[PDB]
């Protein structure tokens, strides 16, 4: 009775990590509840992909050294774990990464997949100082979401890991930043309305729209309960 | 004083200045760098 249904109208993209999305019919009050649900579904349960596994030749744990790289393992280990990957079709696959020379190491050295696509090619793992100095990893990436530390993935296992295996702490979640505000609409005929501004910061991998989509699709799911006989 | 020849990530090697080297030396200064080791506390020590 008289509720104005909200409707997607605009989404402009400042960046390829910016953008900004609206909800034009709104009638009062509703603005700040959808705005403040959906930034918390938005910040607590989207999906990504994050590197889980790393491996390195002649590497056996990550408290050590290796000749004619300027990084410890600990410090490629924290690099990786800033990659930005996004995979279509499947929800694990292995990268791999050769490189020789003097200079530095990019995102850009991993060898070409048909189905990942890298965001940032120039987000920098190692560098290398010696002219005869090699590096070869297998990256392996996983898709899931929320926070699981390492510690924690070891205790659900039941098989053992061979040595020379690193474990990468995942942050599955690729939205850093969300911020909403209320304004009035301009519809003519009702001047007691209000639009929907969503303010987004990721580091690409996802698409603002879909976002949006799936973290409403969450709440009427959650709804669905409440809606019920009970 | 001088120049970085060599750095690594455990060893830097320096190449020194003709103005302050000795008559009759390769003027190279080697640095060696401790990797995780204990301290008196069970801390980390290391070196960047």
């Amino acid at each position: 009775t008289e509720f104005l249904k909200p409707r997607l109208v605009d989404i402009e993209q400042v960046s390829s990590t910016h953008a900004k999305v609206t909800l034009e019919p709104l009638e009062r009050g509703f603005g700040h509840t959808l705005g403040n649900a959906l930034r918390r579904i938005l910040l607590s349960s989207m999906p990504g992909c994050a590197v889980t596994e790393v491996e390195i030749d002649g590497v056996l744990h990550e408290y050590s050294t290796k000749e004619g790289v300027q990084e410890d393992i600990l410090e490629i280990l924290l690099n990786l774990k800033g990659l930005a990957v996004r995979v279509q079709g499947k929800d694990e696959v292995i990268l791999t990464l050769n490189k020789s020379g003097i200079g530095p190491v990019t995102a850009a050295d991993i060898t070409h997949d048909g189905d990942v696509e890298i965001v940032k090619p120039q987000h920098v793992i190692c560098h290398l100082t010696d002219e005869n100095a090699s590096i070869s990893m297998r990256i392996k990436v996983q898709r899931g979401r929320g926070y699981v530390p390492a510690s924690t993935r070891i205790h659900s296992e039941e098989d053992e890991r061979p040595i020379g295996r690193l474990l990468v702490d995942a942050c599955y979640s690729p939205v850093e930043r969300i911020a909403y505000n209320v304004e009035a609409a301009r519809v003519e005929q009702r001047t007691d309305l209000d639009k929907l501004v969503i303010e987004m910061e990721t580091n690409g991998t996802i698409d603002p729209e879909e976002a949006i989509r799936r973290a409403a699709t969450i709440l009427a799911e959650q709804l669905e309960a409440f809606v019920d006989l009970r | 004083g001088g120049v970085v020849q060599y750095v690594d990530a455990s060893r830097i090697v320096i190449k020194v200045n003709e103005d302050e080297m000795y008559p009759g030396e390769a003027g190279i200064d080697i640095y060696n760098l401790t990797k995780y080791t204990r301290s008196n506390q069970n801390t980390c020590i290391n070196q960047m």
